[PDB]
């Protein structure tokens, strides 16, 4: 019956915050506004966004990749808007066949896929540069860029590094809703029950642990919002009763606890681990191990 | 031993059962009545898993597996050497999890905080009970639950998923996968943002929450807020687990065919089913 | 490199998994050591140094540079001393370790147990511009944009009695969030009620944490328009302690 | 030794009694379950074979 | 309201026995709560499965 | 006078006497049930 | 022996009585569930 | 003359005496049960 | 050597006694289960073969 | 003397004497059990 | 060297003793498991062959 | 002449003497066990 | 000096460390000689 | 609180019992009607 602090009971709003200047060019910032629907669980302000060069490059090339996939879908639909909606999740932009290897393929036979992939790679690199530079101009510690680098590592292993090591673009997943799920299932089938890939198991452990740790941390912070526990930085420099009560709860529960700052180190490493181990697991599949169940039988965690 | 600030919080009260009978600490661990029950159930389950390893004849920790009774046994209490040991271990695990949640409730009452942590743990307990009790009983036998082994339960997951073709096509399953991915992404972002505010560029003073809001507004045009991000992470994790539980609840009880075939009502709507062209002709 | 072994059955996958095990061991050590910057060294029930301190050593000190020139060395004697409560009205219930400490007087007034407060620095929390983060709405230009406005509503306690009316709200200006409600008691005194421990009904504000008699002894703010971190901690501890007491 | 009583000068009897009760009940249950898991020493199955009702 | 102290001084033997019986009955009710919850969960799930179509009880074994 | 419960020695003795009487009654009921089961279906 | 009453000088009887009720009920339930495992003593 | 629990020497002696009486009763019952099982179903 | 008692100047007896009890219990259980997992040294199996229980 | 735990030298000596007596009894019982097992079923 | 005692001027005895005990136990367990996983040096298997237990 | 631990030179010497005695006992037992194994089943 | 040690303390600590290193290396050399005699790998 | 809970409980119990009767061919009143009237 008590207030659980999941939604605000009352909203207040004044002029929107336009952000600290620091070393940021304020000319690249857009105007801001308010959205009261978003103020129940979080902030109602759709604040200013930085435009810059990296953002422009990323937006242009990501839109190019999206529109390339879209026009390929329209071609597969034969210009029919009704076929486009009927088979939207069934359309697929496939990589070139294994015959062409890593060379540039004809448009109808994977060239469009290669063009879209190049646009996507340019967009992703530009967005990583944007993350790093937005951290730098405000004087922050670049942790977001390194965290993004792990996801980029998995993404590039799936589409670039493993196809290069296997000698053909054909092993890369296609651009499609249902088609890439089929690609995932077929990858598991072809490499002998990817369940038995040890790095796959590590990645699953890290994903489950990320969910578990975010549940723990969110519940802990909401439990100590009575004492202003969500003001984490001030608690880091000026420890209050919220941090002490959270630490004592977890110490009395499981015998050890964290600090207001080190819990976020736990969080960032747990979240990084899933993609970090997943990239390694995918890179090992086909290049080093082609049947993970037989490999597990050899190495003593599958029955013979 | 005690933390440098721990003494003023170790006060009596807050227990649910027994009053001050078990209101003490053992090292860092608060005990309580539910802590006593937790230690009993956990030790019994661990020793019974070891005994099942002895019966199996293997001491490799990655090969030990305790299997539930066969499907033909129904809901009967099975013999200990014919699946009954699995049932005893399941009872021990359920008791240990519930006792852990109630002990967390007691610790919350002693410290004067909310019960978000035990509620969130009860969500995972519900998922576990869905996989071992609710679904097997709705399917009519204990034999449909997963075994207690590090890789044999992965085999169970594989076989259960392939019972319905490619399990990716389950819609609640897609929702749960998306929620888990979003939870991992949000955890990475939150940890990175807090650490970057706390550990700025060398020579700079510590950043404020205003810096975090400015950073995420610059990057993507929106900031949810510290309270908002904590609420969002908790809700994302809880919804992911709940919708995974629903996806397993609907599979094999009200749906028995391929989910990829389920997805074809949209295609087979008569007003465009016969229209030539595209993927589905 | 399929089937290429360095020795025996040890191939690239085995090297990767063993390297990951070593890296994970080091990472666990590093993460545990980074979380030992507060609350150490360990003490016994008498406040003396504990003979056992754990297998993990305390890390080397790290410094936080504040915007106002103050330096905080988090694993230091000064940091522990600044946040240490003194003259606690507590008594051991047993000669053995691990038993609870009994409050000698009024636990809510003495600030022990669930009513414990930490002696935070007696200054208001500021934003990046140096302005006070939490200010009453009468000092700002903010307006209520959603929800129910509690200003002017009666305040009902946990014993079903009216103790006063809401006169103003205190708002986190950078976050645009209401954190406290200011209540004028029937005796004319003004108190601060945390937003996280009250409910706003259609016609009243209900506070089940404390009863009517306890509303008069809520800790006070020295200045009518400024609340410090120490005052926030004391008020929150007092209000949260009412659930047990 | 006649000086074993000094153990009560080291350990609090209440927590010792709680731990001893939990440990003894756990051990008895474990041994009974081990015997029941062995058909040769499962006294219910032995009685079933001896008297012959199922 | 269920777990109450006994007034040992100024207390009769019959009242003491009744009080011990009441305390043990309250303990038995507390211990019956999880047993009743588990029995209800199992039996309700089995009944719901009985109300399910015939294919629910014919799934291939996952082993 | 070692007491962790606030109970005097005589109160403890009387409480123990009542408790043991009830325990004996419980044992008797359990013995009757076991004899009934043994007659119906011996397990030895 | 005759000195067992001093257990009530160690543990408070009322809480002990509640815990004993819990333990006895759960033990009876466990024994019944164990008996259900063998058909010869399955009373259902 | 160290005493972590706060008990005196004679208090510890009395507690140990009662505890040893209880342990002796428990061990005697266990020995009788073991002898009965050894007669009924030898395991050696 | 007869100065090993000084170990109690380094480690508190209570923690050492608890750790020793846990260690000894786990070790004894592990060795018994290892013997039980081996049919050559499973005493229940040997008794069953000797007395013809099955 | 150096003492992290707060005990004195003589307290440590007395505690170690009692501990050594307990360890000696434990080892004697273990030796007897091993002799019995070796006679009944040698593992060498 | 007769000056190795100075290591105790560098390292705290308590953590060193705890780590040494854990390390020695784990090392002994590792060597015993390596011997047990080798049938030529598994003393239970050798005893079974020598005495005809199975 | 450094002391991170706070011990004196003589305290370190006494601690080392006791530690070396314990290590010598442990190593002697290990040597006897190895000799027994070598006699029973040589590995060279 | 980031450790707080002086020059003479560092010298004495290094001398004892080098003594221990020399003992370890001598034992390793003897072990390798025994292995090479028993089962040469070159 | 009591009235809403009672209403929910009664409605859910009635729905569940009606579904139990419907799934039983012996008591399925629609099945009885179609069998008797030759529908
Ligand atoms: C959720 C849907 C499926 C399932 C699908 C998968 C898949 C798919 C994978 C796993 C994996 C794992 N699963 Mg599983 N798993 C299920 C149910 C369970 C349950 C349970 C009682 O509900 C448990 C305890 C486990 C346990 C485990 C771990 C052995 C492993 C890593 C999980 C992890 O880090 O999580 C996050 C938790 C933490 C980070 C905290 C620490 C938890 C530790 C690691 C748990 C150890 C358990 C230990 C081996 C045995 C416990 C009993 C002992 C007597 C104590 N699974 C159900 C049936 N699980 C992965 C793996 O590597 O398998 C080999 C894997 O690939
Ligand atoms: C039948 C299918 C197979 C199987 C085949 C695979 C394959 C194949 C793969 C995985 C992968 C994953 N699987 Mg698996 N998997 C199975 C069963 C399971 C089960 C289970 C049964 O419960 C679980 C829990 C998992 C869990 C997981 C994850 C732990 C892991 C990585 C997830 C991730 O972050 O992905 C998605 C995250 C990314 C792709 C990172 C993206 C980064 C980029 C930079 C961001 C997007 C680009 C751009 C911005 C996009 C546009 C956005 C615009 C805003 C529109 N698998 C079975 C056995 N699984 C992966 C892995 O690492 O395996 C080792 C993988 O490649
Ligand atoms: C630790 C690993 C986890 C993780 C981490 C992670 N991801 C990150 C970060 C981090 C730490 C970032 O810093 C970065 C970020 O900025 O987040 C806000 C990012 C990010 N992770 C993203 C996605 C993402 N992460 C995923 C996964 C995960 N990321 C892991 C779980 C997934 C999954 C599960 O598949 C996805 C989809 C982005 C939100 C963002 C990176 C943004 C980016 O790269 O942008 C460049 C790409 C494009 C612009 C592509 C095109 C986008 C539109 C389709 C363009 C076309 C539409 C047009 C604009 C409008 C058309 C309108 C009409 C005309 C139709
Ligand atoms: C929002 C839901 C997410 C979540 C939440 C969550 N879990 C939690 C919490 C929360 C909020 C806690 O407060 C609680 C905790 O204390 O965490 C430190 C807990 C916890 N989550 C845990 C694990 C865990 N959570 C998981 C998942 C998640 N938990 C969800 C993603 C998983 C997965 C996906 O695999 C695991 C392994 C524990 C670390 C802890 C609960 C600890 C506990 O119950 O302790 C008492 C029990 C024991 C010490 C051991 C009992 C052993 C049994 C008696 C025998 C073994 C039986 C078992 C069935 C065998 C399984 C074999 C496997 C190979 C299958
Ligand atoms: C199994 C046999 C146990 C029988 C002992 C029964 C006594 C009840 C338990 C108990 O009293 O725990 C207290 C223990 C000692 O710590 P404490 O007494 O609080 O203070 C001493 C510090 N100078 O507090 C402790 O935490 C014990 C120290 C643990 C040392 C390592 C334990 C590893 C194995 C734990 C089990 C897993
Ligand atoms: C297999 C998975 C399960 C591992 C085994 C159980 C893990 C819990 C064991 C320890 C729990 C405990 O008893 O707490 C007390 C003990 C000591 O705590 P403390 O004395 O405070 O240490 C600092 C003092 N020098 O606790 C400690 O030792 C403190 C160090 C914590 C132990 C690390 C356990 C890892 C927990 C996460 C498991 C997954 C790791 C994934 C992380 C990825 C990167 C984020
Ligand atoms: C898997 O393992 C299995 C289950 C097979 C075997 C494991 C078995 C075990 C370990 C079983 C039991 C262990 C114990 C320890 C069982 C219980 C022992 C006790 C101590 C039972 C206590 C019974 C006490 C009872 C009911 C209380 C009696 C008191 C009753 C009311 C209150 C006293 C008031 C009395 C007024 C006066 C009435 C009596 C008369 C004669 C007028
Ligand atoms: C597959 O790879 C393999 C396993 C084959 C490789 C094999 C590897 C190795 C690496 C084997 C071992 C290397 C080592 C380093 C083995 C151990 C050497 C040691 C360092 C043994 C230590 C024995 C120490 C012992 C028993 C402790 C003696 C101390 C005893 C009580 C403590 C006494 C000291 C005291 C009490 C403090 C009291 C004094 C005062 C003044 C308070
Ligand atoms: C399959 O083989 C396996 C794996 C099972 C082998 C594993 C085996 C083990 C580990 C077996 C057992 C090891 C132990 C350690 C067994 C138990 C030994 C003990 C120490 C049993 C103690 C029974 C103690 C009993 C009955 C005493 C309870 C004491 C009492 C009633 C008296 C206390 C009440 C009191 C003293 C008065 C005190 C208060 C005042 C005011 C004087
Ligand atoms: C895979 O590898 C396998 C498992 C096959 C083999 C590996 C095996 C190993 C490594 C086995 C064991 C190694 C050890 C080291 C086992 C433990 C040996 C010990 C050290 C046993 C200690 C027994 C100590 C006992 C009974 C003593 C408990 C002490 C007591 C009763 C005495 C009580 C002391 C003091 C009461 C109170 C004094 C109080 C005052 C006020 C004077
Ligand atoms: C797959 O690739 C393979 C494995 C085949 C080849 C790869 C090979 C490598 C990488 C081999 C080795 C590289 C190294 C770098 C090996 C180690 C070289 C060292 C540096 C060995 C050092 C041994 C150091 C030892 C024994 C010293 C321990 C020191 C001590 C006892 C001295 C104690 C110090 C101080 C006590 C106390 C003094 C205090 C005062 C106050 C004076
Ligand atoms: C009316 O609608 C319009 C036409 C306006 C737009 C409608 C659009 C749609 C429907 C867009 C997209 C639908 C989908 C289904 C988009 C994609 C979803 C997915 C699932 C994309 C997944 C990509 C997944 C993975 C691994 C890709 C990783 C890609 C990479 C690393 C990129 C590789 C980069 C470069 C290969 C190769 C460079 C080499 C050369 C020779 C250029
Ligand atoms: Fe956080």
């Amino acid at each position: 019956a008590e207030y659980q602090n999941f939604f605000n009971q009352v909203q207040v709003a004044g002029a929107p915050e336009m952000g600290l200047k620091e070393d940021v060019d304020t000319f690249e910032r857009t105007p801001a506004g308010m959205f009261n629907i978003l103020g129940w669980m979080g902030n109602a302000q759709i604040g200013p966004i930085y435009l810059g060069i990296a953002g422009t490059v990323s937006l242009a090339f990501g839109a190019a990749w999206f529109f390339t996939i879209g026009v390929w879908y329209w071609y597969q639909a034969g210009f029919d808007p009704f076929i486009f909606m009927r088979d939207l999740f069934f359309f697929s932009l496939e990589p070139p066949p294994a015959e062409y290897g890593l060379a540039i393929a004809p448009l109808k036979q994977g060239g469009v896929w290669q063009i879209a992939s190049l646009f996507m790679a340019i967009s992703v690199i530009a967005w990583w540069v944007r993350v790093y530079t937005r951290a730098d101009q405000l004087g922050m510690g670049k942790h977001m860029a390194w965290a993004f680098l792990s996801a980029i590592w998995l993404w590039s292993v799936l589409g670039f590094w493993r196809p290069i090591l296997m000698g053909s673009w054909s092993v890369a997943p296609p651009y499609g809703i249902f088609s890439h799920l089929d690609w995932t299932n077929q990858f598991s089938l072809d490499h002998g029950n990817l369940f038995y890939n040890p790095f796959h198991g590590l990645s699953i452990a890290a994903l489950y642990g990320s969910a578990l740790l975010f549940a723990m941390h969110g519940a802990t912070i909401l439990a100590v919002t009575r004492f202003g526990g969500e003001r984490e930085l001030e608690q880091i420099v000026d420890r209050g009763t919220a941090s002490e009560r959270a630490a004592l709860f977890w110490r009395w529960t499981m015998g050890f606890n964290a600090t207001m700052e080190g819990i976020h180190r736990w969080a960032i490493w747990m979240a990084v681990m899933v993609t970090l181990t997943g990239g390694i697991g995918i890179l090992l599949s086909g290049t080093v191990v082609d049947n993970w169940y037989v490999w597990a039988q050899v190495h003593g965690y599958a029955p013979v | 031993a005690l933390l440098s600030f721990e003494r003023k919080y170790r006060v009596p009260g807050g227990t649910l059962i027994g009053g001050s009978l078990f209101d003490f600490w053992v090292g860092p661990f608060y005990v309580g009545f539910f802590g006593v029950t937790t230690i009993f159930f956990a030790t019994l389950g661990f020793l019974l898993i070891l005994w099942g390893a002895a019966m199996q004849g293997t001491w490799n920790p990655q090969l030990i597996s305790i299997f539930p009774p066969p499907v033909e046994n129904g809901l009967n209490v099975a013999a200990l050497d014919k699946g009954g040991l699995w049932q005893v271990i399941t009872v021990c695990a359920t008791g240990a999890f519930c006792s852990w949640a109630l002990r967390e409730v007691e610790i919350c009452r002693k410290l004067g905080i909310g019960f978000h942590i035990p509620v969130a743990f009860s969500m995972a307990i519900f998922a576990y009970l869905t996989l071992v009790v609710i679904r097997p009983m709705m399917m009519g036998s204990w034999g449909y639950a997963f075994p207690y082994g590090i890789w044999t339960h992965l085999d169970w997951v594989s076989n259960t998923g392939y019972t319905y073709g490619n399990f990716h096509y389950n819609p609640f399953h897609m929702l749960g996968i998306s929620l888990f991915f979003t939870t991992a992404w949000a955890l990475a972002m939150h940890g990175a943002l807090v650490l970057s505010a706390a550990n700025p560029v060398k020579g700079k003073t510590m950043r404020t929450p205003d810096h975090e809001d400015t950073y995420f507004r610059d990057l993507m045009g929106y900031s949810v807020g510290t309270l908002g991000i904590h609420r969002l992470g908790l809700l994302l994790a809880l919804n992911a687990v709940f919708w995974s539980a629903c996806c397993m609840l609907v599979s094999g009880t009200i749906y028995f065919d391929l989910w990829s075939d389920w997805w074809y009502w949209w295609v087979n709507m008569p007003f465009w089913a016969d229209m030539a062209g595209g993927i589905n002709g | 490199m399929v089937g290429v072994n360095f020795f025996g059955d040890f191939d690239l996958a085995s090297l990767a998994i063993w390297s990951f095990w070593a890296f994970l061991a080091y990472l666990i050590y590093y993460l545990q050591t980074e979380n030992m910057r507060e609350g150490y060294p360990l003490e016994n029930d008498d406040g003396k140094l504990s003979p056992n301190q754990g297998p993990f050593p305390v890390p080397s000190p790290k410094t936080f540079d504040l915007a106002d020139g103050r330096k905080i060395v988090v694993p230091s004697v000064e940091n522990e001393e600044a946040h240490r409560r003194t003259d606690l009205a507590l008594e051991r219930t047993s000669v053995n370790e691990g038993y609870p400490f009994r409050p000698t007087g009024n636990p809510m007034l003495d600030g022990v147990g669930p009513a414990s407060w930490v002696p935070r620095r007696d200054e208001p929390e500021v934003d990046a511009h140096g302005h006070n983060k939490i200010q009453p709405m009468r000092k700002t230009e903010m307006k209520v944009s959603a929800g129910r406005d509690p200003r002017g509503m009666p305040v009902q306690a946990g014993d079903t009695e009216v103790v006063g009316k809401i006169v103003d709200m205190w708002v986190d200006i950078p976050e645009q969030l209401v954190r406290y409600l200011e209540v004028e008691l029937n005796s004319g005194k003004k108190k601060l009620l945390p937003m996280t421990m009250l409910k706003i009904w259609s016609d009243r504000v209900r506070v089940n944490a404390i009863t009517s008699d306890l509303f008069d002894t809520i800790p006070d703010i020295k200045s009518p328009d400024v609340v410090t971190k120490l005052e926030e901690d004391k008020i929150s501890a007092y209000v949260a302690g009412g659930y047990m007491y | 030794m006649s000086k074993f009583y000094k153990i009560w000068l080291v350990f609090d009897p209440r927590r010792v009694f709680v731990a001893q009760g939990v440990f003894l009940f756990l051990l008895a249950v474990l041994i009974h379950l081990i015997l029941l898991s062995t058909p040769a020493f499962n006294w219910l199955t032995v009685a079933t074979a001896k008297h012959g009702y199922v | 309201m269920f777990d109450k102290p006994f007034d040992y001084e100024n207390g009769s033997k019959f009242e003491m026995g009744i009080w011990i019986g009441r305390q043990m009955a309250y303990g038995a009710f507390l211990g019956s709560i999880p047993f009743l919850l588990g029995l209800g969960l199992v039996l309700g799930s089995y009944g719901l499965g009985l109300m399910l179509p015939e294919r629910a009880h014919q799934a291939p074994s996952p082993y | 006078d070692l007491s962790f419960t606030g109970l005097t020695d005589e109160q403890a003795q009387e409480l123990h006497a009542v408790y043991m009487s009830g325990l004996s009654a419980f044992i008797a009921v359990a013995v009757l049930a076991h004899l009934a089961v043994m007659i119906w279906r011996p397990w030895f």
